[PDB]
């Protein structure tokens, strides 16, 4: 049988320029090339892209963040390209040492560069957030994407900003390095008495695992009913077809209850969003309220 | 004992219980209330209440949908009870492929085509879609179509394409009598020398429901077509060779 | 009780074993032969866990813990209370999981749908068997498997991981984590996109899929499409579990050092091992 994991016959046509709605068409790029390689798995069309003020601002600060880290890595490499390549995963831009508290007066080589990099990252992410709101509004859509993005932003905000502020020093924040931020993560668990025993960490794991469970279930389900047009989910919401009915009956007969075509996407959005929402709470409470999760756990069983 | 972390984790569980209650009732907007196998409302409807109605305003002047609402199959269902108790299969009384029951079921969707964002038919034959062409893989046009009995049933004359998605959805197949049928892309194997259709024997191709316009297919028609072809996996397996 | 549209689907047939003997429903639940098999393995495994809890001395769920045999038992059988309950429960768990998947195949057949779902469930079964069967056998002992307890199996994760330093450094583990993270990101995006189209701004009609493609092209310059996103969701979640199983099957079998050592090959390659100054010089 055919499994519909890869397209059998690609078809190509004139590039789709998109819905207009209230989009300022001046800020839309031209259309890029089609990708036959991408066309085996999904759509082949590249672009156009919308680039307005927030997009340009986000890309700019974004690159500045990147360049600040990169220049520091070249400095740590004594400007030697071979030492650069050899030690790329080991370089790290660290926050100011605990002595500088929340002061912005740390010398560049001593954490000043970290604050400058973090400023750029902060502008890039928040202007990108505004962009996901405005791109939806210009098309008349709900704001679910911007809201879901706030949950990811929440954990990032807690890690780099809110928790270090509530702790009293930038030194509690996460360094910019491949291996060094892994070491940070492992040290964080040791210092706080084993994050496995932080109940919000356990919840976060349930939702992370549950996200893979749910997308496997839903991706497989839609593919299983694509022989009835099941992936055309919007029209199946408006006018239920046999794809939606078989999809629902598979799960009712299997586990005794089921979703609707619209409702499974509410299950999906909450499953994913709860990962970083509970995660952020669990990190926020570590060191501010609870110093040792295992010992706290022992008196709350 | 009652510290802030404790208050937060208790507060979250209360939140999560409310969220699950919301999520479950949101997922009751279709198919409920539950029915007995005679079609009358069941006594035990579960511990969750029906959600209050919500309205969608459909694009292109197609009206509104309010769910939940009084629902109906809007089609005859050719099945008979096989037991006095609940829980047993209902057996087809007739030809289940022709009667569209079981895995050959279809839903009385709107007899209108799905439209794209611009109000145009979403799915069109390639011969009516300017610019469209096979860009990779075996082009099936002109290839012979073979059923599960290894007999040829016709040849591919066109590809029906999802315009916004740039995706082949149906093969249009000409039968020995000159009429054509649509075959779902997901149900065929495009080979180098032929298209092989495992779900149907060659003589069941003519039973595929026909469309009432040569250049468009309605949602009702897609459901009848796809349900017929999928039901061949159970109901044509006698004629499926080895 | 039936969904309002359910009756036309409740036909006979599709079973792999036993014909019409188990071709019936209990409430919403389809049974089938593998429904019966699932029940048998589940009931027996739950009885065994009750027995184990009696032997343990507590009925608090947060303390029950069925441990596997001591390492000294190698791959041999063990007495019930010295690892044998763990062994029989693993047989029942395996039986129930596989029966569950074969029941799903019967449901797919009765409904005329693809077999994707039990195919995807099998990856989770594979991962479970990697931890309780494949890796213990390759290492020589059932005691390398994890215990069945709510908190003890977390301690096992922690002990196993720190045996090799920071498990973070396991490169198959990095790949697996990257898929798990990307999968939750893709799931949030996909749920938000559909809901934002079906529930648009106040005062607006329902959007079309064309609006979904346009939103994502405007946002990032590419739209994978409606079929593509479900293909991707399945691939991401399956790949995450696949590299999960990979990162454990090779740990303690063909790799025994601290995982950070695996990256010290790139560090001390002879044409730049000796350049001083930076991190590795
Ligand atoms: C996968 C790699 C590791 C591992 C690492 C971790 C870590 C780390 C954590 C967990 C956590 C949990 N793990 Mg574990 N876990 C493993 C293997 C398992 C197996 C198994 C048979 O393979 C099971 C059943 C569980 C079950 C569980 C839950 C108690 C809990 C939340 C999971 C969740 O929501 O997932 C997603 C699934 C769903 C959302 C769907 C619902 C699944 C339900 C909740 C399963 C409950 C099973 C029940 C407790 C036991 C059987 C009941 C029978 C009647 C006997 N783990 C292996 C050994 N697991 C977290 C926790 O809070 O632990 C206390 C946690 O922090
Ligand atoms: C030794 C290590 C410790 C440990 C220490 C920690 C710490 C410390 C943390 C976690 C966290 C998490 N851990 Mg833990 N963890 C351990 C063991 C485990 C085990 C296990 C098998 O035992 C599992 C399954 C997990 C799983 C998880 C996740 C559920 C959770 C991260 C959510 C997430 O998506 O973050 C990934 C997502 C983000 C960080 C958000 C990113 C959002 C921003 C906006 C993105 C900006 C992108 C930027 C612009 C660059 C873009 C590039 C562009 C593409 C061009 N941990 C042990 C006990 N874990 C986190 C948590 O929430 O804990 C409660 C956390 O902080
Ligand atoms: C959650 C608890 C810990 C944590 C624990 C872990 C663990 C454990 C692992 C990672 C891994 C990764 N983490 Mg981390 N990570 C945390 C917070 C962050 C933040 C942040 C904004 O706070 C960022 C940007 C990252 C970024 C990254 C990537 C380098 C990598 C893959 C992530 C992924 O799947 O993205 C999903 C997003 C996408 C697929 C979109 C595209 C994203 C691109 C690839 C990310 C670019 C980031 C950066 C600019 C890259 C420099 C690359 C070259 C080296 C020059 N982490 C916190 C502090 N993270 C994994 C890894 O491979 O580490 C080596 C890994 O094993
Ligand atoms: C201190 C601990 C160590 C560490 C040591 C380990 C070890 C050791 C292992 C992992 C493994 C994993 N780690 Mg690690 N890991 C650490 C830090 C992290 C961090 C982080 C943010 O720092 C992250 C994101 C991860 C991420 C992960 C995943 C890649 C993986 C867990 C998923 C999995 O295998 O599912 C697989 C899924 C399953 C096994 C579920 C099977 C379910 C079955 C088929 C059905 C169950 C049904 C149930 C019984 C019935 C329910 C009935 C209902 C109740 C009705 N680790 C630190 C450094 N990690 C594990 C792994 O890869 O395993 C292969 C593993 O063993
Ligand atoms: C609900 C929880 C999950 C989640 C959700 C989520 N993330 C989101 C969203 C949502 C709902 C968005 O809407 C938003 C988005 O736009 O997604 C497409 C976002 C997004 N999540 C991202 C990443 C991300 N999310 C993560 C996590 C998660 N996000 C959770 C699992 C992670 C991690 C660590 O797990 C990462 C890394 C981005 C893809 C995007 C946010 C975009 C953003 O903020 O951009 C600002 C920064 C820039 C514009 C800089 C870009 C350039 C770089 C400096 C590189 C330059 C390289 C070089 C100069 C050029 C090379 C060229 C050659 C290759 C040709
Ligand atoms: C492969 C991608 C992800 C995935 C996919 C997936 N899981 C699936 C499916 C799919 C596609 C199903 O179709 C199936 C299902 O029906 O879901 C509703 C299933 C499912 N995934 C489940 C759980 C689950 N999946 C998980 C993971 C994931 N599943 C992957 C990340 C996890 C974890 C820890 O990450 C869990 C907990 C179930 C809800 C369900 C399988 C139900 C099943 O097999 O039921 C038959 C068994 C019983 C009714 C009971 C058996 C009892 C045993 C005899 C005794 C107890 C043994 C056990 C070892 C004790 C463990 C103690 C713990 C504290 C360690
Ligand atoms: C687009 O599409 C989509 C949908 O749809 C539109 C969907 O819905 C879904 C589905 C997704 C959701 C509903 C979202 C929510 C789901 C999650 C968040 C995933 C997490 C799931 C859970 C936590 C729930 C998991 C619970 C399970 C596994 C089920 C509970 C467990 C049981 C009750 C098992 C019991 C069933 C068994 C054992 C099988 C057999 C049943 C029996 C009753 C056995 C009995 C045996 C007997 C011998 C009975 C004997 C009786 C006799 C003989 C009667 C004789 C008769 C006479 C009168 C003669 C998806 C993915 C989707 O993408
Ligand atoms: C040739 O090379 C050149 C020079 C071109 C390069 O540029 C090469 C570039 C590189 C090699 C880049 C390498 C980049 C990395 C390795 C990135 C790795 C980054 C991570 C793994 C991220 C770790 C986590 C980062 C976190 C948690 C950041 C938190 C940010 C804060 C939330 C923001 C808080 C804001 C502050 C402190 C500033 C306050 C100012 C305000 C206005 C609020
Ligand atoms: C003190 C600790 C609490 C957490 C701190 C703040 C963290 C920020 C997180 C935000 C909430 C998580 C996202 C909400 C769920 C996903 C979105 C959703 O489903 O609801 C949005 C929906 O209506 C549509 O929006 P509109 O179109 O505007 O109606
Ligand atoms: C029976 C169980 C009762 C438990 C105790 C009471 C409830 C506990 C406390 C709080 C739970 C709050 C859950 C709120 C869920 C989110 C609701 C919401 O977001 O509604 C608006 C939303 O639709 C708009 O979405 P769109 O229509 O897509 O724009
Ligand atoms: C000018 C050209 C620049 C090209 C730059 C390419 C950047 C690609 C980045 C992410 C793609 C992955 C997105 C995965 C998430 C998709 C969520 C979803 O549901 O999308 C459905 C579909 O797109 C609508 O129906
Ligand atoms: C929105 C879907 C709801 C999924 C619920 C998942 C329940 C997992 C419970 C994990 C328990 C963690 N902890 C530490 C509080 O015990
Ligand atoms: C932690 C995730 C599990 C959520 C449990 C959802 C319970 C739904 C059961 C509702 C019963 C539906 N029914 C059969 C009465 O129609
Ligand atoms: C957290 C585990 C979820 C288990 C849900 C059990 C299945 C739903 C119950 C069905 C009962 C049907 C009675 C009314 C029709
Ligand atoms: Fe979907």
């Amino acid at each position: 049988e055919y499994q519909n994991i890869f397209t059998q016959v690609q078809v190509r046509g004139p590039a789709d320029l998109g819905m207009t709605e209230d989009v300022n068409l001046a800020n839309r790029s031209g259309v890029g090339p089609f990708s036959t390689l991408l066309g085996w798995f999904g759509n082949a069309q590249l672009g156009p892209i919308y680039l307005g003020s927030l997009g340009v601002l986000s890309l700019f600060s974004g690159l500045m963040w990147f360049f600040t880290i990169g220049i520091w890595f070249w400095y740590q490499a004594g400007w030697n390209p071979a030492v650069f390549l050899r030690d790329l995963f080991f370089f790290s831009l660290e926050p100011p040492a605990p002595e500088y508290g929340l002061s912005f007066a740390a010398p560049l080589k001593e954490g000043g560069l970290w604050l400058i990099a973090s400023f750029f990252m902060f502008v890039a992410v928040w202007s990108w957030w505004g962009r996901t709101y405005l791109r939806a509004q210009a098309l008349g859509m709900g704001k679910h994407t911007a809201w879901a993005f706030l949950s990811a932003i929440w954990l990032w905000m807690v890690l780099g900003f809110i928790r270090p502020i509530l702790m009293g020093s930038w030194s509690e924040a996460v360094p910019y390095g491949i291996f060094s931020h892994l070491d940070w993560t492992n040290n964080f668990s040791l210092v706080h008495g084993n994050l496995h025993y932080n109940p919000f960490h356990g919840l976060s794991i349930a939702f992370l695992y549950g996200s893979a469970l749910l997308f496997a279930m839903h991706g497989a389900t839609i593919l299983a009913v694509s022989r009835f047009g099941g992936e055309r989910e919007l029209e199946q919401i408006a006018d239920r077809g046999t794809a939606a009915e078989r999809a629902a009956l598979f799960w009712r007969w299997t586990m005794g209850f089921n979703a609707t075509m619209e409702g499974i996407h509410r299950w999906a959005i909450w499953m994913a969003v709860l990962v970083t929402l509970t995660g952020g709470i669990g990190i926020l409470l570590s060191g501010t309220v609870v110093d040792n999760w295992y010992v706290w756990g022992q008196n709350h069983g | 004992n009652f510290d802030l972390a404790s208050l937060a984790i208790y507060s979250f569980w209360i939140f999560l219980a409310g969220l699950i209650y919301y999520l479950q009732t949101e997922n009751m907007r279709e198919g409920y209330p539950l029915e007995n196998e005679d079609g009358t409302p069941a006594a035990n409807q579960g511990p969750f209440p029906l959600p209050k109605p919500k309205t969608f305003i459909l694009p292109h002047g197609r009206g509104t949908l309010t769910v939940p609402g009084p629902e109906s199959e809007d089609r005859p269902i050719a099945l008979a009870r096989t037991a006095v108790s609940e829980g047993f299969p209902h057996a087809p009384t007739g030809d289940p492929m022709k009667d569209g029951v079981g895995p050959a079921s279809w839903v009385a969707r709107r007899d209108l085509p799905e439209l794209d964002g611009h109000g145009h038919n979403k799915i069109k034959p390639m011969k009516a879609a300017a610019g469209f062409h096979v860009s990779a893989g075996k082009n099936p046009i002109g290839l012979p179509v073979r059923g599960c009995d290894l007999e040829i049933a016709g040849k591919v004359v066109d590809i029906w394409v999802d315009i916004p998605e740039q995706m082949a959805r149906f093969l249009e197949v000409e039968l020995k009598d000159g009429s054509t049928r649509l075959l779902p892309m997901q149900m065929v194997k495009v080979q180098s020398n032929r298209v092989h259709v495992n779900a149907l024997s060659s003589d069941l191709f003519a039973g595929i429901p026909t469309i009432k316009s040569p250049t468009e297919v309605t949602l009702l028609e897609e459901d009848k077509i796809c349900g017929y072809v999928a039901g061949g996996l159970m109901y044509a397996a006698p004629k499926r060779k080895s | 009780a039936l969904l309002s549209f359910e009756r036309k689907y409740r036909v006979p047939g599709g079973t792999l074993v036993g014909g019409n003997l188990f071709d019936f429903w209990v409430g919403p639940f389809y049974v089938g032969f593998f429904g019966v098999a699932t029940f048998f393995f589940a009931a027996l495994g739950i009885i065994l866990i009750a027995w184990s809890a009696v032997l343990q001395g507590t009925w608090n769920p947060q303390l029950i813990s069925v441990y596997p045999p001591a390492l000294e038992y190698g791959l041999g059988g063990a007495p019930l209370a010295k690892g044998g309950l763990w062994q029989i429960i693993t047989i029942c768990a395996t039986g129930a999981f596989v029966s569950w998947a074969l029941r799903e195949v019967e449901i797919c057949r009765k409904l005329g749908i693809g077999y994707h779902i039990p195919f995807a469930f099998a990856f989770a079964i594979l991962a479970y068997l990697t931890l309780v069967l494949f890796r213990p056998v390759m290492m020589g002992a059932w005691g390398y498997a994890f215990p069945y307890g709510i908190w003890t199996h977390l301690d096992w994760v922690s002990n196993t991981g720190y045996t090799y330093g920071n498990f973070h450094y396991n490169p198959a583990h990095m790949i697996a984590i990257t898929f798990f993270f990307t999968n939750a990101l893709a799931l949030a995006l996909h749920g938000a996109l559909v809901l934002s189209a079906a529930n648009p701004e106040k005062g607006k009609e329902m959007r079309t899929p064309d609006h979904e493609d346009t939103f994502f092209r405007d946002l990032v310059g590419y739209s994978i499409g409606t079929l593509g996103i479900h293909r991707l969701g399945l691939l991401l979640s399956l790949s995450a579990v696949f590299f999960s199983a990979l990162c454990m099957i090779i740990t303690g079998t063909i790799w025994f050092d601290q995982w950070v050592d695996w990256w010290q090959w790139w560090v001390k390659l002879p044409w730049w091992a000796n350049i001083p100054g930076g991190i590795n010089g």
